[PDB]
């Protein structure tokens, strides 16, 4: 039915789905025991293409559990809903990747994955027409990316007609979480700029300039976070979960968003974000949440379009309003800011509603624009690889692996090359 | 004896469809059920909703038109809807996964999977209907299916019955309001293979939907709602002949190869009036010069190509309620009066009067005021190649840098059906150039 | 004076038969235990129920049918089912131990043990009874007994009374979906001693059942209830002209050497309209040329062979209710009209009308929705032969590799039954083939 | 009435069957002491197939116990249900087969084979048409072996239209209970391809991979297991039991499974099998007991069908349902792994329900198909039995019972025969 299925890893995106599927419910208010205590069948009538009942109305995710160590698997195990969900799907490791991401790749990556891909594939087959799935993990090491990178390779050749929507935590300039993150991360990129479909970036630094400027919090965890985050990868399929007078699902998103597929590395934008004063300051317009949809504060990626040029622009408006305002402030704002916006793509922002926002808001906003100002993402990430690529550094806990430095050039040219292939697409008229 | 059917395709398009039979059937009034209120009497004379409301052995009198597109969540809330009573289950085919706008998706890919059951319920209701005269066709060049697989549905069901006419409402990429930017591909692919399968058909444009709405009916914050309701009026009028007693009760076919004279250049525009609300309903008498002068206002024109910047062809000023032959005659003769328009000369008068008796009525809930005289000016002028050119030269560029074609490319289209679709519009482009030429001498 | 008598066999057979006795009971509406609600009043013109339900010296009015099968188990719940006092003990014979789908079995080994008591009981009715007409029999390819048992039974039964119509009714393994796989050794052995044996019959096949009821009766989950139903309704009007008025009550005998106008290819398809909801009953208006047109659809055709593939022969549309001679002979015209459709040209038309005044009665607790007129298409055509030479094909390799073999070599037939009934396929294949040639010039 | 008899050897299988009863009784819940306290006839309908009435209403199985040695018939003896028994058929030993199969054959065999014969000649008087009876032993040893052996020669001489349905347990290729056992198994199997009309394999390994795993149990005993098993061998004759829409016996399913007769080891799956927490991850369905159906895990013998072809395939079904279901998951299934459905047998799935499932649940499969994929089975127990034949190892225990070699060659040659034999049924087309 367009109904789709979630996979995550990660030393992270393991909580995130947790908090996912939990925002998820709370928008389908089913208890946590897995029964609906709602109050319109809506919630009801497109459950499906999320959710799954069962006998007796136990109501569940399809979801996929990945993760080299139970602890996580414990620890949402030991999470509130975590009676609405299946024990089948508590597919983990014995071991860790220890994040090298050729050891949860080829050593442990090879070694739990058909457990994996034969459940999963049981999901295939509980899925009638399956619009997709989401993955989940980070961009710099292997505790999601390790085997992420397989369920890519494999579930992309096992179903080369569905969708691969990818996000997956990029590591922030600043701080350095692990050093080995240039490596696991440029094997992997190599990878997913071949074999996923659609891939938006997850920093950590932005999240925390949302959690304390805009959101004004002092105190920032992930949890928060992936409620930010889980605002937006839960809007994303609104209209396909609910009816919108101006609908566009993933595919008309995708191919309503990308010119070339080596392009499917978005930005994100959701919104409002407020303190509990600021609504006694101001009040919800779509010309307002228009006023940041285009700032680089909600910018949430390592890309600035202040540097860089909307390759693209979108917006996902969840709520009841009238489009004549919509489309009004798009236009106008495809204007105010034209030399942002790439040229030759006429009409480059486009729209979409969602007859009810959000649970708890009126209103709801969000953009996934594409610019090309992550070239000095991948610019910098491939730049401290090439240091310590110049120096080897750790190269022992890799070589230890058994891969090749071959292969790190290959996503190492490979890279560039994506990296100047958006620069000449941003530097042409 | 008189039949159309209407068929409905992409989001906007089956929109349209739901405000049209909450009109017509409001209009008869004929309870949303099925039912009348009450029961009907025995006469002759001319058909009354059986064009169109299907009787039954009871109180059961459905719509002949047709839901065909591939993205079925929206149909479903007809599914659901009050006229849940009112429609038919056969009525109703969707497909799933719709065209993602991929025109040669549903066109080509998903075109493959649902037109036999289309073309079996077309059969049945034409097998079931006798002296349907043409065809309603309504669909989107936004709503990918509205593109593609209308593209395919009008490409064989005029190969199948031919001499039936084609009523053709689909809207067209607005000219800097859009919904999407791959519109180009849908629209242009779509011409190519929408001409030589359409009969004749208008160009419906959203901007002057909002601009007029929010001045002539005073509207403040629109959306579909009032746009399906606004060409809820046009087609309410457009056929009010087969309808309801007028003076010159015109029809389709008639006005096939005279509206459009040559076989090619063969849409228009229509500007419908009087929209006004009930402080301007009261505050004003709304004449039928009103109406009438009125009609050929540029800035009244409800698609955005500017007709001043055209010449006229023709203008069938068909007209609801109490109507003078004379005093909208000379008005005409105010038409051939007016100095800034200017008429393919080799057709110097091509006009074709309607005068319904019938005034319109009005839907509860809306923001148009009553009145008591309809004007629809289907007007055909050289004014609307422009906003064409634009289109070709917009996709131009873009199609120049290969954007999206591997979408496209990837479903079973190839790039001749691309640069040749452009000499397409290159022809129509010639076509727009040469009748407005003036025959010399 | 006209009577029928119904036997069944197998176990999907007898499942068939009490659909019908309890539907028929429902139909003249006499009440499961024997009498009817009221005192009947005596009257002439015609018969009555007296055909098959049977009169006493009170409200005691049992069917004329037998139930014989070696599986006795499931019969049982008919000496449990609440028709206990409908039916009969001496209406009761059941084997033991059945055919464990041995052919051979039933046939020849258990065929010799319960065949003397079932013609006893047979001359106990037709001796009870005075112009039988035919003979009702029920088995099945599956329920092995159905067709080991029953080949013996008209093997035999034929060679008492002769003259009397052989009504047959048997289902026949659907094309691929199926219930065993020595399916065509039950099949073809029971055929080449099927032929010779048999008058003419029908093939019904499930999987049409399924999607037909799906679709039409808009089932979700159906089994040998709703199977069993639907051929309860064919049958239940493939006789009405013998217990109801209608126009041109047409008769079996009648039917037999014109239906089938050869000796051989004696066979024929059969469907049933107009299956539809309660929410299609309403939402529609189900004209005669609906169910007529309708009539002929391949998708609608009751058994898995493509009428499109065949060229038809005869269609006795028997029609229940409220016809009119002229409006279905127009569709009978149309039935000309239909390019698509090819016809045994030597037999250029071959039609046979049935005008029964009486419209269907519905079962409750059924899916099918009320209306006002059937229609029964026994038609044959070319067609059929192609699912056959499947089975032969199937039952060519399977036998070639000699699988089962010993099962039936082990209960007492030859080989050359095997290769020879093959050559009786082959020879069918030959009619089929030769009766399908277009006489020359 | 097609009523059965049941009779048991075995170290295990005395104990098997004892389960195996107890089983039946809950599905007639009758009291332990012998008289019905079940709520439909239904019950009492077809019960004599299986139990005997008693004056008084004692109600008695159809079983015949075979031991050499008592205990077993102290511990059945001292068995719940025990009071629902007849003292008569407790016929036993006084020494024990020792496990070398030619005492319990010969010198034992010949020793007490002619009570027991005369008691079940007894029962066969007792019954008025019967289909048949159920054996129970293992085939490794002498226990159920050494004198079920002389069984099935005898009351197959002595019944040759009855059907002679033989479960005995099978050596698992790693864990050798015994040493012996290729021996023993080699010279049983000679006689049992000759004799036995059905046979199904009876792995303990299998056993414990669906209580560890599919069951998620660590604590194994025999006692659940043929509570396993008993569920699978009860559930066999249910239509035969009880009525079905789509019913078939055992003389229809051996015909309808069998092409040729050496082909009666036939190997088991049954379902649903969860842990408690399972039913509140997933729901019953047809098609979901189907995605168990074709399932190796469930395959609980030795040979895979991963491995080997479906020469045929068949599902028992006890429960309500919709057939048109049924059927669709039947050819569906019967598509998507075509390859390991083996060519020339079209519809090589067959199919049944039963108008009740199980007590206890609501819909029941069962699968007994039969590839070839046992060939490695003899294989490997052939080839045990020729190593230590090479070298004698243990002749003297055996020789001593002084039987000859040549026997020993006679199921060998035999039992490569029937190998090669599946060899070429499996390889062909
Ligand atoms: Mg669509
Ligand atoms: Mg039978």
């Amino acid at each position: 039915m367009r109904e789709i299925v979630h996979i995550q890893g990660g030393q992270c995106g393991n909580q995130i789905g947790a908090k996912f599927w939990e925002v998820i419910s709370d928008e389908h208010g089913i208890d946590p025991t897995g029964t609906y205590h709602g109050d319109s069948d809506l919630q009801l009538e497109r459950i499906n293409v999320y959710y799954n009942e069962a006998t007796g109305g136990r109501y569940v995710p399809r979801a996929i559990l990945m993760d080299l160590e139970p602890g996580t698997m414990d620890s949402v195990r030991a999470g509130p809903f975590g009676q609405l969900f299946r024990p089948d799907n508590f597919v983990f490791g014995q071991t860790g990747a220890g994040n090298n991401w050729a050891k949860g790749h080829y050593t442990e990556g090879a070694e739990l994955i058909d457990s994996v891909l034969d459940v999963v594939r049981k999901e295939a087959e509980g899925c009638d027409c399956l619009q997709g799935f989401q993955i989940t993990h980070s961009l710099g090491g292997g505790t999601g990316s390790g085997m992420g990178t397989l369920l890519i390779s494999k579930v992309r050749e096992e179903y080369p007609d569905r969708i691969m929507e990818t996000f997956s935590v990029v590591p922030s300039p600043k701080v350095s979480d692990t050093v080995v993150e240039p490596y696991n991360a440029t094997l992997s990129v190599h990878q997913l700029v071949e074999n996923a479909d659609e891939c938006m970036v997850i920093d950590n630094e932005a999240l925390y300039d949302i959690c304390f400027r805009t959101l004004k919090l002092t105190t920032p965890t992930y949890g928060d976070l992936n409620h930010l985050v889980s605002a937006a990868m839960s809007g994303v399929t609104c209209c396909l979960r609910f009816p919108g007078q101006l609908n566009s699902d993933l595919r008309k998103l995708a191919v309503n968003l990308i010119p070339f597929p080596r392009l499917h590395f978005f930005m994100i934008g959701f919104a409002p974000l407020t303190s509990r004063g600021s609504q006694q300051y101001r009040a919800l317009t779509v010309p307002e949440l228009t006023q940041q949809m285009f700032d680089a504060k909600n910018m949430m990626c390592a890309a600035d379009p202040r540097h860089g040029r909307y390759l693209t622009a979108s917006a996902l408006f969840r709520g009841r309003m009238s489009t004549k305002e919509v489309d009004e402030q798009m236009l106008n704002v495809q204007n105010k800011n034209s030399s942002y916006f790439v040229e030759w793509i006429p009409n480059n922002i486009k729209s979409s509603i969602c007859d009810i926002p959000p649970k708890g808001l009126k209103m709801a906003v969000t953009f996934v624009g594409n610019s090309t100002a992550i070239q000095e993402m991948f610019k910098r990430v491939a730049e401290q690889f090439t240091a310590m690529f110049r120096r080897k550094a750790f190269l022992h806990w890799y070589t230890g692996e058994g891969m090749d430095e071959m292969e790190f050039t290959e996503a190492e040219s490979n890279m560039n090359d994506l990296v100047s292939e958006y620069q000449q697409y941003q530097d042409a008229t | 004896m008189r039949e159309v059917i209407s068929i409905h395709v992409g989001q906007g398009g089956i929109q349209v469809g739901n405000a049209c039979w909450e009109l017509f059937c409001l209009e008869h009034g004929i309870q949303p059920d099925g039912q009348m209120p009450s029961d009907k009497t025995i006469g002759g004379g001319d058909d009354a909703f059986n064009t169109f409301f299907s009787e039954t052995g009871a109180g059961k009198h459905v719509p002949r038109a047709v839901f065909l597109d591939l993205e079925p969540t929206v149909i479903d809330e007809v599914r659901t809807g009050t006229y849940r009573q009112l429609f038919h289950p056969e009525q109703l085919i969707s497909g799933k996964e719709d065209a993602a706008n991929n025109f040669a998706r549903g066109h080509y890919t998903i075109g493959k999977e649902i037109v036999d059951l289309c073309l079996d319920r077309i059969r049945k209701l034409a097998d079931n209907c006798t002296g349907l005269q043409g065809f309603l066709v309504f669909n989107s060049v936004g709503g990918g299916t509205g593109s593609g697989l209308g593209s395919l549905l009008l490409e064989r069901l005029s190969v199948d019955y031919g001499k039936k006419s084609k009523l053709g409402f689909t809207i067209y990429p607005s000219p800097q309001v859009s919904t999407a930017v791959v519109e180009p591909y849908n629209s242009i692919l779509s011409t190519h293979s929408l001409l030589e399968h359409t009969d004749v058909a208008v160009m419906l444009d959203n901007e002057a939907i909002y601009d007029i709405c929010r001045r002539n009916l005073d509207i403040e914050r629109p959306t579909y709602t009032n746009l399906n309701r606004l060409i809820a009026q046009v087609i309410s009028s457009l056929t009010a002949s087969l309808r309801f007693d007028g003076a010159l009760n015109v029809d389709i076919t008639e006005f096939q190869t005279n509206l459009v004279p040559y076989p090619r250049i063969h849409f228009m525009l229509s500007s419908y009036a009087p929209i006004i609300s009930a402080e301007k309903a009261y505050h004003e008498q709304l004449s039928v010069a009103e109406i009438t002068n009125s009609a050929f206002e540029p800035a009244n024109m409800m698609a955005k190509c500017d007709p001043r910047h055209g010449k006229y062809m023709a203008c069938s000023m068909m007209y609801r309620g109490d109507v003078v032959p004379k005093d909208v005659n000379a008005s005409i003769a105010t038409i051939k009066t007016k100095r800034t328009i200017q008429f393919v000369d080799w057709c110097p008068t091509g006009f074709k009067v309607g005068i319904n008796y019938q005034p319109p009525t009005v839907v509860p809930g809306g923001d148009l005021a009553k009145v008591m005289r309809a004007v629809c000016m289907i007007s055909n002028s050289t004014a609307i190649a422009e906003v064409f050119s634009r289109l070709d030269h917009k996709f131009d560029l873009m199609y120049a840098k290969r954007a999206f074609v591997h979408w496209y490319v990837g479903e079973g289209m190839e790039e001749g059906e691309f640069s040749e679709a452009r000499e397409d519009l290159a022809a129509l482009e010639k076509d727009y150039e040469e009748v407005g030429i003036e025959t010399a001498e």
